[PDB]
């Protein structure tokens, strides 16, 4: 799903970068019950920051 | 959307005393200005020899009706109703109003009269207000108008000149009215002459088209309602090319067409509460 | 918006209809609308016969006396006033039994208006007038009366009946359509009624917009 | 709560239709937690809710 | 309809870019609104009016 | 029901200056189909008498006892014979009730009553309503002045029957408030049934008890001559299709006699050196006789003279004739003038085969001339080639809207000739197939030419409303 | 059993809940500072205040995917009560009265209805005839079928997802703007059609003029009396105008894919009516898109349904075959495990 | 979504995939469909058949072939010269006291009669008749009536008749043995599997 | 309630949004009267069928609502209601030349007479055509006229219906031309000459035995041109005893009632009358 | 019971043994006709099988 | 529904049965078996 999608050209390199030099490259919504599965599924991944 | 109106003879202080009295009451005028000069406003302009009433009451219908409203040193706030909202009057006609009513407005049949609108005249005009009547009363004396004008034809017999005076007797609650004959001296007045002309050829035109009509229609599909026309066509008559038949049918169109002041009479008011001594009434326009 | 009077005579849902007495000391007088369920044909007996045992007067006997007058002539003293705020009382210039109100569609359409629609029936000794009130979404006045004259054929074979076996009687009209205002599709709802303990079916119309019409005689 | 149901929203029909299929649904698969399942994921999963 | 000469002769800002499919298969097969596929080179960009 | 009352009060209104009599009648399945029935336009009626063979012409004998001679631009008369056979016609009252029905009960279940002698059951189908009229002239009635009836579709097709009067009143001429609700409360006396001349269509009469025509005390007599004089006209009105056929055969045969029978190509289809010519003389000879046995109305000839009477054919004949009678064209109009213009033929055919005895009668073929030649190549009203001119088991005739003529044998060669209606009067040949043109009902536009919506359809499976 | 055998095809929508993913700063926002707008009612007055957004999305191709994830609740039933055909067609009654009578008597349907005349279907938007029962227990229902051939074999057809006319009418792989060759895969039996190498497994439904094409499709159920507010869910199959318009380059058929291509159906009745303009809901069709339709868990007799709910994990799926009898297998398993972890 | 109702499948290839999983009576009702048995939204078994079939099999619509005959003379005769050979049969009208003894009158020409398009459907299997090489598969459009091109007055008319019984539904469509299948089940329905 | 928005599924370039920028406060019908709409029903285009009636569009348009389009600026074009009895601004583009005091109808465009038919917005199968605004008497004679053609026409052949409708199509009223293309014969007609039909007997059987003889007795008095013209069409078929007033009073209430509802065919209630015209004759301040 | 009466899906899944709906929340709220129709009558059926 | 057969044979294979064999619901020539939608017995008798 990450790399199916293609970058857009309006690239802002200052806006949206954490700390520890990681840059943003893409926003995943959805509801609560979907993310939640995702969260009691896949929890070693997910970096709090 | 307020009217002015000015008057260019010199102006007394009795005739604007005798002119407030008329504080809210129906002035109507031939064009929506702004700005309009007095010989227009209300209806001396009309009135001659030949021509009678019903050219009068088919000119008001398609004229505008306003209100008027205050008097003020040479100009006059006139004032037209709108559509829903209410507003107050006076009672210039001579029948006591009551609740819930609809009012109409007619051309007033005292021409030449006892009162003479209390000498409120200048050089060769005067002030004339319509009558406001209710309805029932409206359409009556539109009838009685009517076949008033349809006796006129053969009135040298003597019991058709007392049906002629029962006529011109009227009833209402407290009210007696004589309206005048249209016929003066053996003649008409022309637009009384052909309004009934109109329907009485109308009625004709009718009499000898719909024996051609039922046949023309009835070889569709037949209902009991066209057997029942047809029995009714045979019960009147035992009680006894193209170019003929087209002008036949377009002069029974607009020859029934000429009957509108007198087919339709449209309501302009509806009445609220009502005043002691009858005089004044909160009123709903409508139209 | 309430556009009132005070009107010389429990629910707010009643329109006054003013008749024409011919007596001459009143000379009208403001029946309300629940007592043209006594005169109606089409209504159920059983209704009709709740509303003669509730509602004797001597008014009511001078109300017979005054309506059957003059036959085939109502319409001529038929008046309405509008909607009643409260009840002395006054009346703003909806309470509807179950069988005289009726629908010539699926009433599905949002915005409908109300009619009066009255018969003149002949086949009878003399007439039997049916009191109805049509809920419908037709605004123009031609397509009602060509819906009318589709949904009421009988009255117009007793209208021609009367005229062809009468000929000394004359009448006037088939019946009255007139407007009231309109309500949409959702406030309308089958309802129920108790007044001095009594039971009576009712249908309840709860958003009105008063705005009257003209009584448009037809054939 | 697993749709938007808030006090002041009337109901319609397939509303209400669905609403009882998840009484019933959730009424037998859920009934008794803890005589049925012991485990971790689940009963955390289900206290969150 | 439009104005290619406007798209031709004015300065540009350049972009790094990631099509979706090949360009010429998005230029066939019509995911844009407009477009102005001319093989070789046209002058068409000189007639200033 | 409902349209007998109105045409029986209409017919004691129109009895002062039209003398006929009301003759209702009701039909069935037996004459005409539901797809015919469900879709029928209007009826039509026009009574022949002993002596005149009309009512709209003259009363005394007509100027319609002059042939056609077999002219070009006037048809037959002129175009005041179609003005007059219009006006002749009449219009009749008419209702169709497509679904299934007891004409007893139907009647019961409605306003009537029924009395007959006994309760037969007659189920009918679907039942079209109309009345008729018999004219009486006098109070006098006579026994020979039969009564025709058109169909008319909305396409212009039409069926004709037509019926005497002796089995119309077989036993009903021997066996001697409102209005609306008298009839309605004693209503019918009997019903009968009632065929045509030639014994094909079985329609019924109703015979109502109000009737007026019952207090008018008519007399009658059906007399042995004028019956004789009846049985001439039908057999004249019977005899002009087929003795147009007559005439063009003894014209194939005395065009055969004329130049011998060394007779020329005139369509395109090729031929071979190695066959024998014997066979498919014999083939035609036997193919004629055959043509001869099953003549019938609907044919080539006929169809290919049915546009040819109305106005319109009268019209493009002058014009025709004009363009074809023009000068050398001359450059004055070429050069600035509006310049001048018949792509394919529109013509008839009949398709006779010997091997198989089956002839096929009303068939519609577009011609066409082959540009590489002379010759006529003829095509199907579709656009496909027509290959019967290969089969050596088959004959096929050709007629023109010219009406010229062409007896093709099998290998294009075309016996050439013209039609002969010399021998024919006017009056059969317009009152048996004049073409007839619409008039406006429901469904159809004011102004002409116009393209046309679905027909009205009053429909038996629908709900009609 | 009689000399014809049924295809059922009914729709089943869903509430489901799709994740979505895009790129960072694919598309810029422009917003504007709002204004307010003064009314003036009787005694209090309402202000209308307005804001504008506009979104260029500055991806060459598409930036943003997504993907249906995760089924919650059911809005239909699932059911198997037959398409009311009385109340769709409600002009048409049988020749004579008795038998109609006697039809309508052994049918449901009390009478024959008259359908309203076409200005009410202007001012009204529909007719909506059929009413509410007092039983909504299950959902909103909706199933119609099809008469087929019973020889019709099902292990080519029934079992994989396939079209349930027989031929394959999905423009994706014709020639696009190409009218003729689109009517010639769609109708003409000269030659195979592309799904598999025959000429039609039911040759009651393909052929221009049959008994599907006249009850089913739009431009052709006009002419006899039909009802436009019951949505038949055969009518994405079998409206021909409706799919050679959709003949077009696959980028613009995934854009009317994405943004025409979804109905509307109102969420208030318990028989799937036809929406007019859907501005609280829409219903979009991968299923109108792809032109197939997807096999559900059917048997015939009891007993092998029984071994199928006897069975477990990977027993949905299969596809077993008695005698006479037999088991179309589902290949979406969403009967299996949607409500077993509901 | 989509399920089939009383299919009928072959004999001839006919096979149990499952023996020890189910074990049935031997009775015809069960040995051959005619209701399908399907799921709820709750997991529970429900029935279709044919009595709830009945509220779209007995419409008034099924039984009109005016739209397919219109449609038939749209799309109307056949495309090539080679399918002009099977498609010609007459409607006339013949006296019959005399085809009595013309009988041996109509044999004495020695020219074949081609057969009819209903003949020319009955001479494929039941699994030959859905592919391209059959003809008749522009004719077959409804399953209560019969369809063809007959030449009457010499040109090509599209007419629709009514099959008045299922037996003139053809073989590839209703086979032989399927019939025997129905027989079985009517006897059964009458308490008689057991002949006299 | 009171403003209508609706959209298209097409963009709006800066040509057709200036196409449409000039008609600020024109007049489009609505068929449904609900808040958001599509184009797809805005307008008339969705009714328009020729060879069905020109009358039953005529009867289609008479029952839709009216609007008047304003503050267009992208995918927005808000009809707005009209309430009952404040003064408004229209704009016409039925090319009738007005007058202060002549109220308005609504009719169906018919063709102009050359072949211009203009759209003013074109799209892929949609165009979009008007509704004319016209003055009351060419309202009035456009329904008298095409209720001539429906009444004279039954029963005739095309040639004397075509040389008669030829000029009976024209109105010349107010040096413009115009045309009647389609009063096809349909079940509308046939009802609304059924009510002309009783409306006629009844006014025939119900009048007096005096007004049947009034122009008799001008006739045989006076000498008028119109009365010359009433011989003419009377004369060719050819002291009172009975005096009752109040049965001539009640007999002319009948004869006024049916005259009504035999004039209800033609004469529509006005949905617009004026208070100005703009002097190049482009707009009017009306009050409905 | 009447021992005709089917089991496949209604004695082996969660049901009511009076053998209609009887469920009273898939009836409209204050609608007395359709809830006497929808628990006692027998021209319709239940919401349940 | 409760677990109730009706021949002591589907008792047998349900009390042999390990575990979710109680959850099944089978049929013989007209003996059947209700199948349990709680699994109450394996529950309530496994926490003993």
């Amino acid at each position: 799903l990450a790399e199916a999608a293609t970058d857009s050209i309006l690239d802002n390199p200052t806006t949206y970068t954490t700390s520890s030099g990681a840059k943003i490259s893409g926003v995943m919504v959805s509801t609560a019950n979907v993310m939640q599965i995702i969260m009691s599924l896949l929890s070693s991944h997910i970096t709090k920051e | 959307a307020n009217i002015f109106c000015t008057f260019d003879h010199k102006l007394s202080i009795a005739d604007v005393g005798k002119l407030t009295k008329l504080v809210a009451a129906v002035v109507p005028i031939p064009q929506r200005l702004h700005l309009i000069k007095h010989y227009q406003l209300g209806l001396h302009q009309f009135v001659d020899h030949t021509r009678g009433y019903v050219r009068l009451r088919g000119l008001l219908r398609n004229m505008t009706l306003t209100l008027m409203r205050r008097v003020e040193g040479n100009q006059i706030l006139l004032h037209v109703p709108t559509h829903g909202l209410l507003y107050t009057v006076l009672n210039t006609g001579p029948v006591t109003w009551e609740k819930g009513d609809a009012l109409c407005v007619l051309p007033p049949l005292f021409h030449g009269p006892l009162a003479r609108e209390n000498l409120l005249t200048l050089g060769q005009w005067e002030l004339v207000l319509p009558w406001i009547v209710p309805m029932p009363l409206a359409l009556e004396i539109n009838q009685r108008l009517l076949i008033m004008g349809l006796f006129s034809l053969d009135r040298s017999y003597e019991e058709v000149k007392a049906a002629v005076q029962q006529l011109q007797t009227i009833t209402f609650r407290d009210a007696t009215f004589t309206i005048p004959d249209p016929v003066i001296d053996q003649h008409l007045l022309i637009d009384m002459k052909t309004a009934c002309l109109s329907m009485s050829m109308v009625a004709n035109l009718a009499s000898e088209l719909t024996m051609t009509y039922v046949r023309k229609l009835a070889l569709e599909d037949s209902s009991m309602l066209l057997v029942k026309c047809q029995e009714l066509l045979m019960r009147l008559d035992r009680e006894r090319s193209p170019d003929d038949e087209i002008a036949r049918l377009s002069a029974l169109f607009v020859m029934l067409r000429q009957l509108d002041d007198l087919i339709r009479e449209q309501v302009v008011f509806t009445v609220c509460d009502v005043s002691p001594d009858n005089k004044s009434a909160t009123c709903i326009f409508k139209g | 918006q309430a556009l009132t009077a005070r009107f010389f005579v429990a629910q707010p849902g009643a329109l006054l209809i003013r008749m024409e007495t011919g007596c001459d000391s009143p000379r009208h007088l403001y029946i309300s609308l629940y007592l043209l369920g006594i005169r109606a044909s089409n209504v159920s007996a059983s209704t009709r016969c709740l509303l003669e045992s509730v509602y004797t007067a001597s008014a009511a006997r001078a109300a017979l006396q005054w309506l059957d007058l003059g036959p085939h002539l109502l319409h001529r003293r038929l008046e309405t006033l509008g909607c009643v705020k409260t009840v002395l009382l006054t009346c703003v210039m909806l309470m509807i039994p179950k069988d005289m109100y009726l629908t010539w569609e699926e009433t599905r359409g949002r915005l409908q208006y109300v009619y009066l629609i009255i018969v003149y029936d002949y086949d009878g000794p003399e007439t039997r007038p049916g009191i109805y009130v049509l809920t419908s979404s037709i605004a123009h006045w031609q397509t009602l009366v060509d819906v009318a004259r589709g949904k009421f054929a009988r009255e117009r074979c007793s209208f021609v009946n009367r005229r062809i076996t009468r000929p000394r009687q004359i009448p006037l009209c088939t019946g009255v359509i007139q407007k009231l205002g309109w309500c949409l599709a959702d406030d309308i709802h089958t309802s129920f009624l108790v007044h001095k303990e009594l039971k009576l079916s009712v249908v309840r119309l709860d958003n009105f917009s008063v705005e009257l019409g003209d009584f448009r005689e037809f054939v | 709560v697993e749709n938007a149901t808030l006090a002041r929203q009337a109901l319609n029909r397939i509303q209400r239709s669905n609403i009882l299929q998840s009484f019933k649904a959730k009424m037998l698969a859920t009934l008794f937690l803890l005589n049925r399942t012991r485990d971790r994921d689940y009963v955390l999963k289900f206290l969150t809710r | 309809m439009e104005n290619w000469s406007a798209l031709e002769l004015l300065p540009k800002v350049g972009i790094p870019t990631d099509f979706l499919t090949h360009v010429k298969t998005s230029a066939g097969e019509e995911m844009f609104e407009a477009l102005r596929i001319y093989y070789g080179d046209d002058p068409e960009r000189y007639n200033i009016h | 029901m409902e349209t007998h009352l109105y045409s029986d009060l209409a017919f004691e209104a129109r009895f002062a200056d039209d003398e006929q009599l009301p003759l209702h009648l009701v039909l069935d399945q037996e004459v005409l189909s539901n797809e015919e029935a469900e879709t029928l336009r209007y009826v039509y009626y026009r009574n022949v008498d002993s002596a005149g063979r009309s009512t709209g012409r003259a009363p005394g004998g007509d100027e319609d006892d002059a042939p056609a001679s077999d002219d070009a631009e006037d048809a037959v008369g002129g175009d005041r014979a179609f003005d007059r056979e219009r006006r002749t016609w009449q219009r009749a009252c008419f209702r169709v009730l497509p679904r299934p029905l007891e004409l007893l009960d139907y009647l019961r279940q409605s306003g009537l009553t029924v009395t007959l002698e006994k309760e037969q059951r007659v189920r009918m189908f679907y039942a079209v309503f109309t009345t008729l009229g018999l004219r009486c002239p006098d109070n006098r009635l006579s026994g020979a002045q039969t009564l025709h009836l058109r169909l008319v579709w909305p396409d212009g097709s039409y069926r004709d029957w037509e019926f005497l009067a002796r089995d119309l009143l077989r036993e009903e001429m021997e066996a001697n408030v409102a209005r609306t609700d008298e009839w309605k409360g004693a209503g019918v006396s009997r019903l009968r049934e009632v065929w045509d001349v030639q014994h094909r269509v079985r329609l019924r009469v109703l015979w109502y008890v109000n009737s007026f025509w019952r207090s008018r005390e008519l007399s009658y007599d059906d007399h042995e001559v004028e019956l004789y004089r009846a049985l001439d006209a039908y057999r004249a009105r019977i005899a002009v299709e087929y003795v147009l056929i007559r005439a063009v055969r003894d014209e194939i045969y005395a065009v055969l006699r004329r130049d011998g029978g060394a007779l020329p190509q005139r369509f395109a289809c090729h031929v071979s050196r190695n066959m024998s010519w014997r066979v498919v003389w014999e083939l035609c000879r036997h193919a004629l006789a055959l043509w001869m046995d099953w003549a019938d109305v609907r044919s080539c000839i006929i169809k290919a003279l049915t546009p040819r009477l109305s106005r319109g054919a009268a019209a493009a004949a002058q014009r025709a004739r004009r363009q074809r009678e023009r000068s050398a064209p001359k450059p004055q109009e070429l050069l600035f003038g509006p310049r001048n213009e018949p792509a394919e033929q529109t013509w008839y055919a009949d398709v006779v085969r010997c091997v198989r005895a089956q002839v096929d009668l009303g068939v519609e073929v577009r011609a066409a001339r082959c540009p590489r030649t002379g010759l006529w190549i003829v095509r199907d009203r579709r656009g496909r080639l027509r290959r019967w001119l290969s089969q050596p088991e088959v004959c096929v005739l050709y007629v023109t809207p010219d009406l010229d003529f062409y007896w093709v044998l099998p290998g294009g060669f075309a016996v050439s000739s013209r039609v002969t209606l010399h021998g024919l009067a006017q009056r059969a040949l317009r009152d048996r197939f004049q073409n007839f043109e619409a008039v406006l009902a429901r469904g159809m536009h004011v102004e002409a030419g116009r393209q046309e919506p679905e027909t009205p359809r009053v429909s038996g499976r629908r709900l009609p409303f | 059993h009689p000399g014809f055998a049924l295809t059922a095809v009914r729709t089943d929508t869903f509430e489901v809940d799709m994740l979505l993913y895009s790129g960072k700063s694919c598309t810029s926002v422009i917003i504007n500072n709002p204004i307010v707008t003064k009314e003036e009612r009787d005694i209090s007055t309402t202000y209308h205040v307005t804001q504008n957004i506009n979104t260029v999305d500055m991806g060459l191709g598409y930036t943003s995917n997504t993907c249906v994830a995760y089924v919650n609740r059911v809005r239909t039933d699932m059911g198997v009560r037959v398409q009311d055909l009385f109340r769709v067609f409600p002009m048409n009654v049988y020749r004579h009265d008795e038998v109609d009578r006697w039809i309508r008597h052994a049918a449901g349907v009390e009478r024959p209805q008259l359908l309203d005349t076409e200005t009410i279907s202007m001012l009204t938007f529909g007719s909506m005839s059929e009413r509410n029962a007092a039983a909504t227990v299950h959902g909103q229902k909706a199933a119609c079928e099809l008469i087929l051939t019973p020889v019709t074999m099902d292990v080519n057809y029934f079992k994989i997802p396939n079209n349930p006319r027989g031929r394959a009418s999905c423009m994706l792989a014709v020639d696009p703007y190409d009218t003729e060759a689109a009517t010639k895969a769609i109708y003409d039996h000269r030659e195979a059609d592309a799904q598999t190498f025959a000429a039609t497994h039911n040759p009651w439904a393909s052929q221009a003029g049959c008994l599907s094409d006249v009850l089913y499709n739009t431009r052709h159920r006009e002419r006899l009396g039909y009802n436009s507010k019951f949505y038949s869910p055969c009518a994405q199959y079998f409206n021909t105008e409706e799919i050679i318009a959709a003949n077009k380059t696959l980028f613009k058929t995934i854009d009317e894919y994405l943004l025409r291509a979804k109905d509307c159906i109102r969420g208030d009745t318990d028989t799937q009516y036809v929406c007019v303009e859907g501005t609280e809901q829409l219903i979009e069709n991968p299923c109108r898109l792809t032109q197939e339709a997807l096999p559900i868990l059917s048997t015939t007799t009891l007993a092998l349904m029984e071994t199928k709910l006897k069975g477990g994990a990977g027993a949905f799926a299969t596809s077993e075959t008695h005698f006479g009898n037999y088991v179309v297998g589902e290949i979406i398993p969403l009967q299996q495990s949607m409500l077993f972890n509901s | 979504f989509f399920f089939p109702v009383g299919l009928y499948l072959p004999e001839d290839r006919g096979y149990t995939t499952v023996e020890s999983k189910v074990k049935l009576n031997d009775t015809v009702r069960n040995a051959l469909p005619t209701t399908a048995y399907l799921l709820n939204r709750d997991r529970a078994v429900q029935k279709i058949d044919f009595v709830d079939a009945l509220k779209t099999l007995c419409h008034p619509v099924l039984h009109e072939p005016a739209p397919c005959l219109q449609t038939f003379t749209e799309r109307g005769p056949p495309s090539e010269p080679a399918m002009q050979r099977l498609l010609e049969c007459r409607f006339q009208q013949e006296p019959m006291g005399g085809a009595a003894r013309r009988i041996p009158h109509f044999y004495r020409v020695r020219r074949e009669v081609p057969r009819t398009v209903n003949e020319m459907k009955q001479d494929f299997v039941v699994t030959d008749f859905y592919k391209v090489g059959n003809i008749t598969l522009y004719t077959e459009l409804h399953p209560f009536f019969d369809f063809t091109h007959c030449q009457e007055n010499s040109e090509t008319v599209a007419l629709c008749t009514p099959r008045i019984v299922i037996g003139n539904l053809p073989d590839g469509l209703a086979p032989g043995p399927f019939h025997e299948l129905r027989t079985w089940e009517i006897m059964e329905h009458m308490r008689l599997r057991p002949p006299p």
